[PDB]
RNA sequence: GCUCGCCGGAAGACCAAGGGUUCCUGUCCAACGUUAAUCGGGGCAGGGUGAGUCGACCCCUAAGGCGAGGCCGAAAGGCGUAGUCGAUGGGAAACAGGUUAAUAUUCCUGUACUUGGUGUUACUGCGAAGGGGGGACGGAGAAGGCUAUGUUGGCCGGGCG
């Protein structure tokens, strides 16, 4: 990913923030239930926040 | 199956069934060939169709067991319920080996006396004292033979012998009924969308009765283990798999034993208007018969369910293995919980059942086509396949 | 005693839903490997019972 | 309350016999919540992201244990367990 | 479990402190326990601490500390004003009953109270870092009125050994 990213608007990228915690909200809620099979994805969304917000500083930033 | 093992076991079972279907054609007086195969055109009453899927088209063409094995279950449902109300019969059941083996062939001496009963009551009622005497000895050398037979395939033979036994009695009734739906399927007589549409809806019905199996429910347990020896390092989480229905097999056959027990009784005299009243009342084209028919599955699942897990043997092994629900005190409340749980599944399970035996007959009801699909048997054939899939499955592991 | 079984099923419904919960939603996957097991297994059944009626009714 | 803060509020259901016993006769859940969550937050939380609406909420917060892996000593981490009390007329939604 | 013996202004019930999981359940018996241990304040694993009214925080100060500028001192620093901290003291409000293996004046049942914010309604001169009252204070003694509490009697359940 990352370029993709780059090519939306700030706007967008909010609410592309919003749904990525929303995803990691439901996620570690199942996690801890025992409900989750698959582990990695946590740490799939958990970077890709980061990502999100790298870009947002940046285009705030320049 | 590759195992001669197994496969000596199966080709047992098969041969057991094929004299089951052998029997199956045996008419009931000494030749009455013809006449009866002319009565079993049905002049009367097309739903004694179902009463020729239990017993391998007995009332489908001329045999000695009439009903097939269904006595026999409408017996150890009887003794089941004299096991709980009479203590005498409850301390017999809680013998052990003997004791318990004594109440089955309590079981098996109180069904034979019931086939007898029942071709009492066929051959007073329905058919007419040479034919009822023909009808009640060749009822009973069949019910005899068969009741035999399923108890030897639970022995040499594969699984559950009884189970088995209506199973492929069932199973064995189809292919006349698909064959000349596949004859009037090169010329259009019944449209395609109709048939194709119910096509699709038995193999996604059987589709989500699996898939409703894949995903388990599965209470996660605990296991703290390092050996003594310094070398096994262990900390395990380990599933335990609830199944929504707990061997659904038996309880199937029971409640469709206990719907046809009124319908042996009350519909073959016919001269009585009350047994006329019931009989037609538990006809399956109204929601009467589908309430008590509700109430029967949800009773007659709960209790085998019931019987059969111990949740506080299960609980104790579970605590013998070192084990632990993690939050919850092992021993009785263990039981407690593990108990509660599995029953609010069961429940469901019998609920989702009782559904894929409702539905049927109102689609059935609302559309132009007017028994192998109305509910009963296409659901005892889901449960044929996921039966030998997992027995299939567990010595699959074995092998 | 009509208005406790209600409140009764109304609980077992509770129970009902909270075992809903725990139920594991649509996977297309999962589906095809039911969907081909039991396409497969009544396959099975249907080709012994036709090898053996279809010559047995022919005859 | 802004929903991205609420969002790393609630950490994870908790199940034990007292919660069991407190889900039944109370209509009660309990969660385990940020270190730094306030009773403020947690209904907000739970009224937003469940969709039930919440009665009160009663927070404590647990000490961590002792614990030896391999003789190494480490000492487990403080956590906020929360009591959240529903009313009456909700019923209970896990997601 | 039944007898026997000991403490009972303590060898009892409950707080502050100091400790910090020793609490509760399961399981284990190498080490630890001045012996044995199936037991433990020991090992291992899971639980458990719910407050508008209890305490701290907070508002207010005592001793005393720190201290803008200031004075003083080779340097470090010392003292101290305005100030600002400091309880062992002053300052609003909750009781009885039920409940858990383990919390409860915290949960629940019932019945209350306090202080703020906002709105309605009626009435109305409001306003401080300033002024005045109060808060606000020792020792001993006495005896008058009381309750906590206990004893007898009445009542109620049970007992004729
Ligand atoms: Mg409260
Ligand atoms: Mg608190
Ligand atoms: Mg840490
Ligand atoms: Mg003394
Ligand atoms: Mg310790
Ligand atoms: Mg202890
Ligand atoms: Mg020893
Ligand atoms: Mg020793
Ligand atoms: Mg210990
Ligand atoms: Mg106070
Ligand atoms: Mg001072
Ligand atoms: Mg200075
Ligand atoms: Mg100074
Ligand atoms: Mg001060
Ligand atoms: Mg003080
Ligand atoms: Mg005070
Ligand atoms: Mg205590
Ligand atoms: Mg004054
Ligand atoms: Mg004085
Ligand atoms: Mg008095």
């Amino acid at each position: 990913k990352a370029k993709e990213l780059r090519e939306k608007s700030v706007e967008e990228l909010n609410t592309e923030l919003l749904n990525l915690l929303r995803e990691q909200f439901n996620l570690r809620m199942q996690a801890a239930s025992g409900q989750l099979q698959q582990s990695h994805l946590l740490k799939q969304v958990r970077r890709d926040v980061a990502r999100v917000k790298t870009l947002l500083n940046e285009k705030a930033g320049a | 199956g590759g195992l001669g093992e197994l496969k000596r076991r199966l080709l047992f079972v098969i041969g057991a069934l094929i004299v089951f279907r052998i029997g199956s054609f045996i008419p009931i007086p000494g030749i009455d060939a013809a006449v009866l195969a002319k009565l079993l055109e049905q002049q009367r009453g097309t739903i004694i169709e179902m009463f020729n899927m239990f017993s391998g088209g007995a009332l489908s063409r001329a045999s000695i067991f009439a009903l097939g094995i269904m006595p026999y279950i409408s017996a150890s449902i009887i003794i089941q319920l004299l096991t709980v109300v009479h203590p005498t019969l409850a301390e017999i059941k809680k013998e052990g080996e003997s004791g318990r083996r004594k109440i089955s062939q309590y079981t098996r001496y109180g069904t034979l006396v019931l086939a007898i009963f029942q071709s009492i009551g066929i051959a007073t009622g329905l058919p007419n004292f040479a034919f009822y005497f023909t009808a009640v000895v060749s009822l009973v050398t069949g019910t005899m033979f068969l009741m035999w037979l399923g108890e030897q395939i639970t022995e040499r033979g594969i699984g559950n012998g009884i189970s088995i036994i209506i199973f492929a009695g069932i199973v064995a009734g189809l292919p006349p009924a698909i064959a000349h739906t596949i004859e009037q399927a090169r010329q259009g007589d019944l449209h395609f969308l109709v048939l194709l549409l119910v096509a699709v809806l038995v193999f996604a019905v059987t589709f989500f009765v699996v898939f409703v199996e894949r995903g388990q429910r599965r209470i996660v347990v605990n296991y703290a283990k390092r050996q003594q020896g310094r070398r096994v390092y262990a900390a395990q989480s380990t599933h335990l798999p609830l199944k929504v229905n707990m061997a659904g097999v038996i309880p199937a056959i029971f409640a469709s034993s206990i719907i046809l027990f009124p319908a042996t009784i009350a519909s073959w005299f016919g001269g009585w208007n009350w047994l006329t009243t019931i009989s037609l009342y538990l006809q399956p084209g109204q929601p009467l018969y589908v309430l008590l028919y509700a109430s029967a599955i949800i009773f007659f699942c709960f209790f085998y369910t019931a019987l059969v897990f111990n949740p506080r043997e299960t609980a104790d092994n579970l605590k013998k293995s070192g084990a632990f629900v993690p939050g919850i005190r092992p021993g009785e409340q263990t039981a407690k919980y593990i108990d509660k749980v599995m029953t609010r599944l069961t429940l469901v399970g019998a609920l989702y059942i009782t559904f894929i035996c409702l539905i049927p007959e109102f689609m059935r009801d609302a559309m132009k086509v007017p028994f192998y699909f109305g509910g009963t048997s296409l659901l005892i054939v889901v449960v044929v396949i996921m039966d030998f899939m997992a027995q299939v499955q567990t010595l699959m592991m074995s092998s | 005693l009509l208005t406790t079984k209600g409140k009764a099923t109304v609980a077992f419904a509770r129970e009902a839903r909270t075992e809903v919960r725990k139920v594991i939603w649509p996977t297309r996957q999962e589906t095809l490997h039911t969907t081909l097991i039991v396409a497969a297994v009544t396959a099975v059944m249907s080709l012994i019972l036709w090898g053996l009626d279809g010559i047995l009714v022919r005859l | 309350i802004r929903e991205e803060r609420l969002l790393k509020v609630l950490r994870a259901p908790h199940v034990s016999e007292k919660a069991s016993t407190a889900m039944e006769k109370s209509n009660t859940i309990v969660l385990k919540v940020a270190k730094d969550a306030t009773k403020a937050e947690i209904k907000a939380a739970v009224q937003k992201l469940f969709e039930v609406e919440v009665e009160v909420v009663n927070t404590l917060v647990v000490k961590g244990k002792v614990k030896r892996h391999g003789q190494r000593i480490g000492r487990r981490s403080d956590w906020k367990k929360a009591y959240v009390t529903l009313k009456e007329g909700q019923n209970l939604d896990f997601v």
